[PDB]
């Protein structure tokens, strides 16, 4: 059933499982045209596709030309995602495949189970968590993949870099959706956190930056603080 | 006209022919029902008075054999059987209609709701939807699950109905997936209809039987087949106009026929919403809609 405060641990066990996003498949900037109407225009998106326990991130990118010509890009983007999801798991062998697949928005269960009915036995599930993951595009390094992809492609990333070497997949998910949440309520000031310092850098091959133990519990502390006042700052307390 | 005679009625019950229902005492000298219409299946149906629990009856064509009914102590039900003497049944028959002792079956000549309810069953098609091969007659109740109800337990006791699954690889063509989901045409016509179905008509008939096993037993598992029939055809983007026509015809007979006290358990809300409303089919059942709106516009 349902993913939720309750079972939290469950992703951190030894049964492979995928969390998907399909917030930033179709992306659009609403524009006026020359008679004063309105429309949109398409940029490129992703599929996140995470496991929660490693931190394999499998970033499939969404080129505009896959909706030239279609209707209804919002809907198809739900069966899309789907089909991409689907051709992921086809492509991994049996042992990587896995036995769970969990959709942070409940209108993909249906996409995703129909195409998904040839593997009965990976349970598809939504979860009861608000997640933040649409905020995957304010970390750089994605959002410039995505951007300057002229095709259909998919990019392999750790999202967690080397933390695994030093604290569990629950501390390093719990970093992640705190730094994610951070992001998504306040980019400007989250950003302004992660690189204020200028000797703190990051690695060639990583997405965060190369903090010690003590400067990620300062980091986290700051990031916990911009969420309480944002959630100020908004409903004034 | 034909005829079931009754042996007795030793506990007191409600009996039904068709739409139509009379109870009968305990002990009440009761033998039976004559003038039932020649060209129809006919059902005929039991509530007992002590035990509500437990409608069942008896689908039958009096072109296939002569049938009576007599009460079982042992098993505790009126059961139906066939008379192979036909001089026998004869002689039955007319002692008891001189003693006036059987009540005539109450059709009204302007009257087209049997015909209409019935249309395409046949007992035929019946006797394969409940397998039991040694009699003419079939016999179902409130109980009884279907066959795609025991998928998710006694096979000799179920349902054959066809099972329709919108999530299955028997309606979804690889890499028709979202076309396939959202246009049930592919399943409709050429799964279905050409594939299992042969024909609308035959469609048509295990939908009507559906119903009305719902509606005379409050058979659950049979409700569900109906809404699913329905929700397969309106949930088609192309379905033959003649079929979409009497598919019109047809519901407006059921919703007509249904009693108004068991819409809330007999009618699903999402299907008939979507039928009605969201489906390709919304502004092709003109008489259902109507019907439907005025008579429960509570569910829309
Ligand atoms: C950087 S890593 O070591 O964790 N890694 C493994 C991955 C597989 C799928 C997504 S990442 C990248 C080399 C691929």
């Amino acid at each position: 059933g349902a993913m939720n405060s309750s079972n939290y641990a469950e992703l951190f066990n030894n049964d492979i499982k995928l969390f998907v996003d399909d917030t930033n498949v179709y992306r659009v900037t609403v524009h006026k045209t020359f008679e004063g109407n309105v429309a949109t225009k398409a940029i490129n998106g992703c599929i996140f596709t995470l496991n929660p326990k490693t931190g394999h991130l499998f970033l499939k990118i969404i080129h505009t030309s896959v909706w030239a010509g279609q209707k209804r890009l919002s809907q198809l983007a739900k069966w899309k995602t789907a089909e991409e999801v689907s051709a992921l798991v086809r492509s991994l062998p049996k042992e990587e495949q896995p036995k769970q697949i969990i959709v942070t928005r409940k209108a993909m269960l249906d996409p995703l189970e129909v195409h998904m009915l040839d593997f009965p036995n990976i349970a598809i599930r939504p979860t009861e968590l608000r997640l933040p993951f649409s905020a995957a595009m304010s970390i750089d390094k994605l959002s410039d993949v995505v951007m300057k992809a002229t095709e259909p492609q998919m990019v392999l990333f750790n999202i967690y870099d080397d933390w695994l070497d030093r604290i569990s997949s629950y501390t390093a998910f719990s970093r992640l959706t705190l730094l994610l949440r951070a992001l998504k309520t306040n980019e400007e000031s989250a950003k302004m956190i992660l690189l204020s310092d200028p000797t703190i850098t990051i690695k060639s091959y990583h997405l965060w930056p190369s903090f010690t133990d003590e400067q990620w519990i300062t980091i986290e502390s700051q990031m916990r603080d911009l969420i309480l006042t944002e959630y100020g700052r908004k409903y004034n307390v | 006209m034909n005829t079931v005679p009754f042996t007795s009625a030793p506990i007191e019950v409600t009996i039904g022919i068709d739409q139509y229902s009379f109870n009968v005492k305990e002990n009440q000298p009761f033998h039976g029902i004559k003038d039932i219409p020649i060209g129809h299946v006919h059902v005929i149906h039991f509530q007992h008075a002590d035990n509500s629990s437990m409608r069942y009856g008896y689908w039958f064509d009096c072109r296939m054999g002569n049938f009576y009914i007599q009460y079982d102590p042992k098993d505790g039900l009126y059961k139906m059987m066939e008379e192979r003497d036909g001089a026998k049944f004869e002689n039955i028959v007319h002692n008891f209609k001189e003693r006036q002792m059987m009540v005539s079956y109450p059709k009204i000549d302007e009257d087209d709701t049997w015909y209409n309810l019935t249309e395409f069953v046949q007992m035929d098609k019946i006797r394969k939807i409940v397998r039991k091969d040694e009699n003419q007659f079939s016999y179902v109740d409130s109980s009884m699950t279907t066959v795609q109800e025991n998928e998710l337990s006694d096979p000799a006791h179920s349902l054959n109905y066809t099972v329709i699954n919108f999530k299955s690889r028997e309606a979804i063509r690889p890499g028709h997936e979202m076309e396939d989901f959202l246009d049930k045409s592919y399943y409709l016509n050429t799964v279905m209809l050409q594939g299992i179905f042969k024909n609308s008509s035959n469609y048509f008939g295990e939908l009507q039987f559906a119903f009305l096993n719902a509606m005379f037993f409050g058979n659950y598992g049979s409700s569900l087949q109906w809404h699913a029939m329905i929700e397969l055809i309106c949930s088609s983007a192309t379905v033959p106009k003649h079929m979409l026509d009497k598919l019109d015809e047809i519901l407006y007979y059921q919703i007509k026929t249904l009693p108004e006290q068991y819409s809330d358990i007999l009618l699903n809300e999402r299907v008939w919403n979507i039928c009605l409303y969201s489906s390709f089919q919304k502004n092709s059942l003109h008489n259902t809609e109507k019907i439907m709106e005025n008579k429960y516009p509570e569910l829309l």
